[PDB]
């Protein structure tokens, strides 16, 4: 019952810089660790191994570090390719019982970049079908970290919406949030203005953008 | 080299079995150990099991214990991994990987509990719901005008969306799929034009998606 | 103490198998495999192979020198006789309370931490006329060999031949003097038996004996592997072990005796070759002295 | 006398039984008293024999008491008097290795003759009987030929060779043709 927890849970470093993650074990592993790296839509790929050693095909940039329950992977200088989510491994144990950190996602650090918001009510074709769907778009915007929320003739709406953030930019390094609020055509034509709050870092006030029905 | 290649996706009810292959190539198939890998959507990876391929011996994790089998056919080279009793939660992509041992009929076996190499992966979907397309609708558009286009009620994923048949790349953000309390995904694909080009340049999304065999062009009007 | 006639058979002896089903739980209580394979049949010609994994901690191995004494009730006799051949009648005969001290050294093709017989070399065969007999070889000297680890084993070469040479003159003592001595390397079967296999530092090495077992009438280095997948010798089985340790793994044994065996038959030559796998004998060369009678 | 009949290139077992079951100690031998293969301990031995890599036993079979010769890929020459010697008892049992081979291809014409020769061990004399599908039967000592073949003789054909009481099936696909324009 080895437990592995990575940190941080998210780490933003600028690129040309050195990267350190780190991770833990709830009892010592000894020197059987595995560092992996994952990126969306592929396969992990195999880092380190033994946390002495490097892999076979990583550049040797990624360097392992630690002993018992104390691991570090560290990152001399990060590319474009380096960013990734990257995970650690506890295969020390027999009879075999392995288990996987959480996770540490790395991120693209760059200055702090206010968000575009627009709003799109639902079409006609939509209303026809008997449903209804508000779209709360936030577009190229650092960090990750926003809120979004939806107010319903002034009353704030909670548990019928639901989010989305695409990966990170490979150009201008931004993110994008789509907040969807769906509500049937029955409560969509009960109410009048439906408005979306958005608070971000960039932002020096929140801005609400909102639209009238009808 | 190493070649890893899994079988294709696979669709089950809640109850049935779901039995997937991986198929390795380049290397002697005893002198590797493999390691049957899931990871659930949004989350972190899970160990599943390792096999040992020269003794047939497979080792499983404490929590799947006895609902999964993991075999190996040293014929075909082909490694087998096994799900009984199905859950909603047993739903992820399924990674089938491997090690090399060293020399295993010469008897030398390094025991590694790490993986070198790793397959494409299998998505596996669990749930009640039935296989159906998506419903397309429009998104109506300062200097510079946002448009785009919703993808709701499809199941199950992937879902590919274009821009004017590949024509418009910069400026499309297509944003992940999200599970609706339905059992359906949906996901919304945007882009930024100017605000000029509105009424001259027409822009039509392309969704298709594969399981349900369907393709919906949808054009977007400021209207 | 008291001074009778009595006979003695080695080849069949309590205290060898005793002694046997002792260092198999010996072996059984320290060293553990990660994963034991064994048959299980119902006699129904399919085999169902049974598997068991468990833990399987590196321990540190040594043999350690075992006295056997007879309880209440029992004693142990021993033959005092220079040259005896295991079998037949006793001069001279000593009541034991405990033998002398005996390693539990578990080899193949050679016997190691043993001990020396006194007044020359002394071999010994239940049926020196039957070819599947085992024929226990005692030198009167001791070869010394330093095994190191990612195996090899260095040993003297003159030592050796001169070794080799006695003991084809005491064959030719057995088999008459018109018979040419030839010794030949194993005819081949499990990688045990082929090979010298041994334990050091709780690995098993597996080393090659071709060099030592190929001489004629007219420094070794012999090349060593670690194996990991062993068959056991307690059962008819396989076992998979850890991987080595790390360091340096190094055993300097002293080498006692070897066990040979003859081909059949004509013409006018012998050929021997390296035996064991039957470590029954490797417990019946230093009980070979000794047996068990009641009071 | 214990007599087994084998079939060349296939693979026969000869049998070895002890009077208690247990894993002990076993040697097979031949006529010329040549280490065939045996045991010892827990570990396989092979002697010295032209059988040395065709022939092995079963090790699982071994804790049941039971030590049988299994040896694969079968010649003429291999036919010969084995012994098993187990807990001071010597089982004695005979081995004869036969076979049987078209003098002509399996691909023949209506009316062709059939020529079939079989090959035994010296010392033996063997009674062969051959059945078309059409079922017929005829009989040889060595050499069997039929004269005229007919179009239903196209098929499977099963030949059993009896020596001391003994028999073993043989069964030979033959291809009858046809001459048409
Ligand atoms: C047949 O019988 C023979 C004779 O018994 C058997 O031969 C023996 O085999 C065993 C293994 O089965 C070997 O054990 C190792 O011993 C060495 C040390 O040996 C040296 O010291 C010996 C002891 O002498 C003492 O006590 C007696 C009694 O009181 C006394 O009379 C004597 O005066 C002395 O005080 C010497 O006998 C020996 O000399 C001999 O051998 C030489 C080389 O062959 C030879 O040249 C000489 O002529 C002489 O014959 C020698 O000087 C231990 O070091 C070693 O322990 C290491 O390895 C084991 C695993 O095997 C491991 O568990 C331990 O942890 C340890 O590993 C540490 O040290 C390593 C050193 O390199 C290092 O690499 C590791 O990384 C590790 O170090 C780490 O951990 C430590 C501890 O935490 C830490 O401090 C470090 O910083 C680091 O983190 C073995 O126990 C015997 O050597 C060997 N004996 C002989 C006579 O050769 C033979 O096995 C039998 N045959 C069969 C078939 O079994
Ligand atoms: C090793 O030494 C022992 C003891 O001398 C030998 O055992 C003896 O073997 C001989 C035959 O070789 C036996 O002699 C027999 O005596 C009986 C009369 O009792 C006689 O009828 C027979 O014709 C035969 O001559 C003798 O009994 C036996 N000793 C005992 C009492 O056990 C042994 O042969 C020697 N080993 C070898 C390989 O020479
Ligand atoms: C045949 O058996 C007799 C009877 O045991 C053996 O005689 C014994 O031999 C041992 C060792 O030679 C003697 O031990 C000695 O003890 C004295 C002290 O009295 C000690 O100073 C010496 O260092 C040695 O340890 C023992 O006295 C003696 N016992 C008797 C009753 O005679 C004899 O050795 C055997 N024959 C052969 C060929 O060895
Ligand atoms: C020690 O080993 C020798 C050699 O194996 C044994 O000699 C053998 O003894 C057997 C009988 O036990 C002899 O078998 C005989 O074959 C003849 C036919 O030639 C048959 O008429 C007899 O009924 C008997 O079965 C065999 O010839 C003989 N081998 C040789 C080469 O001489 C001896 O039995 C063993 N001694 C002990 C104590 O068992
Ligand atoms: C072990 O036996 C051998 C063989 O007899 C002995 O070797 C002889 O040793 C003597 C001197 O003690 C020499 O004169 C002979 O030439 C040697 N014989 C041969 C042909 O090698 C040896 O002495 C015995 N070991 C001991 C220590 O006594
Ligand atoms: C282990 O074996 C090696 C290889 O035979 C030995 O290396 C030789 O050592 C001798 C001196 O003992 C030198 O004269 C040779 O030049 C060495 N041979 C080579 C090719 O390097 C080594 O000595 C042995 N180790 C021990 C401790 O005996
Ligand atoms: C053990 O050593 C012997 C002797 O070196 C090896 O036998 C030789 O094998 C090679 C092929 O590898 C042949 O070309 C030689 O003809 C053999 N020599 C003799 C004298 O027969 C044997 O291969 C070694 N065994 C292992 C497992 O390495
Ligand atoms: C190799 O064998 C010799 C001879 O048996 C051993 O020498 C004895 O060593 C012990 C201590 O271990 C001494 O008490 C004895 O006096 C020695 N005997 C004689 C007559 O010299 C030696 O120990 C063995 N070597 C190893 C490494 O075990
Ligand atoms: C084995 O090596 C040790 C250590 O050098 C040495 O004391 C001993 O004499 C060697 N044995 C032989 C026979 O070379």
């Amino acid at each position: 019952d080895i437990v592995m927890t990575q940190s941080p849970a998210t780490l933003s470093v600028s690129p040309g810089e050195r990267a350190t993650l780190s991770c833990r074990a709830s009892e010592s592993v000894s020197s059987d660790l595995a560092w992996y790296q994952q990126k969306p839509g592929q396969a992990p790929r195999l880092l380190i191994y033994g946390a002495s050693t490097r892999a076979t095909g990583v550049p040797a940039r990624f360097s392992g570090s630690g002993s018992g329950a104390e691991f570090t992977l560290t990152i001399s200088s990060l590319q474009s390719e380096d960013f990734a989510v990257y995970y650690c491994q506890q295969y020390n144990n027999w009879p075999p019982r392995y288990t996987f950190g959480q996770g540490t996602r790395l991120e693209i650090k760059r200055t702090v970049a206010a968000p575009s918001v627009f709003i799109f009510p639902p079409s006609d074709e939509q209303l026809k079908s008997g449903t209804a769907s508000v779209v709360c778009l936030l577009n190229n915007f650092y960090p990750r970290e926003a809120k979004v929320q939806w107010k319903v003739d002034n009353a704030l709406q909670s548990g019928n919406s639901q989010e989305s953030v695409t990966e990170q930019d490979s150009k201008d390094s931004t993110y994008s949030l789509s907040s969807t609020l769906t509500l049937s055509k029955a409560d969509y034509e009960k109410h009048k203005v439906y408005a979306c709050e958005v608070t971000h870092q960039g932002l020096s006030s929140p801005v609400t953008k909102s639209f009238n029905r009808g | 080299e190493v070649q890893l290649v899994e079988s294709g996706a696979e669709v089950k009810k809640p109850g049935s079995s779901v039995k997937v292959s991986c198929k390795a190539s380049g290397d002697t198939f005893i002198r590797y150990s493999f390691t049957w890998v899931r990871q659930a959507p949004g989350q972190g990876l899970e160990w599943m099991g390792r096999i040992i391929t020269i003794l047939d011996v497979a080792h499983y994790a404490p929590h799947l214990q006895g609902r999964v089998t993991i075999t190996a056919d040293k014929s075909t080279s082909t490694v087998y991994l096994e799900l009984r009793n199905l859950r909603s939660d047993d739903t992820a992509v399924y990674f089938c990987a491997g090690v090399y041992e060293g020399e295993a009929d010469e008897g030398e076996y390094d025991n590694n509990g790490f993986l070198k190499h790793w397959g494409q992966g299998t998505l596996v979907t669990v749930s009640s719901a039935s296989t159906k397309g998506p419903s397309v609708f429009p998104l109506a558009p300062g200097g510079t005008a946002a448009l785009g286009c919703l993808v709701k009620d499809y199941f199950p994923e992937p879902v590919t969306v274009s821009w004017n048949s590949g024509a418009l790349t910069s400026g499309v953000h297509t944003f992940p799929a999200v599970l609706q309390s339905s059992g359906l995904y949906s996901l919304s694909s945007v882009v930024t034009v100017p605000s000029s080009s509105l009424g001259t340049q027409t822009y039509i999304c392309n969704v298709n998606h594969k399981p349900s065999n369907t393709k919906v062009d949808k054009k977007v009007e400021p209207k | 103490l008291e001074n009778v006639t009595e006979n003695f058979n080695m080849w069949k002896n309590n205290m060898v198998e005793q002694m046997h089903e002792d260092i198999i739980s010996l072996w059984d209580q320290s060293l553990k495999p990660c994963v034991k394979l064994t048959p299980l049949c119902v006699g129904a010609g399919s085999c169902n192979t049974s598997v068991i994994t468990q833990a399987c901690p590196k321990v540190s191995f040594e043999p350690i020198p075992i006295h056997y004494c007879a309880p209440a009730g029992f004693a142990i006799l021993k033959c005092n006789d220079k040259k005896f051949n295991g079998t037949g009648p006793c001069t001279n005969v000593s009541t034991v309370q405990c033998t002398h001290g005996i390693r539990p050294v578990v080899s193949t093709q050679l016997l190691l931490n043993g001990s020396l017989a006194e007044e020359e070399i002394v071999i010994r065969s239940e049926n020196f006329t039957n070819n599947a007999k085992t024929i226990i070889v005692q030198l009167n000297e001791s070869v010394v060999i330093n095994c190191t680890g990612a195996g090899h084993c260095n040993l003297s070469k003159t030592q050796w031949e001169n070794t080799l040479e006695q003991i084809a003159i005491k064959l030719k003592e057995q088999f008459g003097n018109n018979k040419t001595i030839i010794f030949n390397p194993s005819s081949g079967g499990d990688p045990e038996i082929v090979t010298h296999s041994f334990n050091c530092g709780g690995e098993f090495f597996y080393c090659n004996s071709t060099q030592l077992f190929t001489w004629n009438d007219t420094n070794i280095t012999l090349p060593c592997r670690i194996k990991q997948i062993i068959n056991m010798w307690q059962e008819v089985g396989k076992a998979m072990y850890a991987p080595p340790i790390r360091g340096q793994i190094r055993c300097s044994s002293n080498i006692t005796g070897l066990l040979l065996t003859r081909d059949g038959g004509t013409n006018g030559t012998e050929i021997f070759r390296p035996g064991g796998g039957d470590m029954r004998d490797n417990w019946r060369s230093e009980l070979y002295k000794y047996k068990v009678v009641k009071i | 006398k214990k007599v087994v009949l084998g079939k060349k290139g296939d693979t026969v077992e000869l049998t070895c039984t002890a009077s208690q079951k247990k894993s002990i100690q076993f040697h097979w031998k031949n006529s010329n008293q040549i280490k065939i293969l045996g045991n010892q301990g827990s570990f396989l031995t092979k002697g010295p024999s032209k059988l040395n890599d065709r022939a092995d036993s079963r090790r699982s079979l071994w804790d049941q008491g039971n030590f049988p010769l299994i040896i694969k890929n079968l010649k003429i020459e291999d036919s010969d008097t084995y012994i098993c010697e187990v807990e001071d008892q010597k089982e004695e049992v005979q081995l004869l290795v036969f076979g049987l081979t078209a003098n002509s291809d399996t691909h023949l014409l209506q009316g062709q003759s059939l020529t079939l020769t079989l090959e035994s061990p010296p010392g033996s004399s063997p009674s062969v009987q051959c059945r078309s599908p059409r079922g017929k039967n005829i009989q040889g000592g060595k050499t069997l030929s039929v004269s005229q073949l007919e179009l239903q003789d196209s098929g499977t054909w099963t030949c059993t060779v009896l020596q001391n009481q003994k028999k073993v099936e043989f069964k030979i696909d033959i291809v009858v043709l046809a001459f048409q324009k």
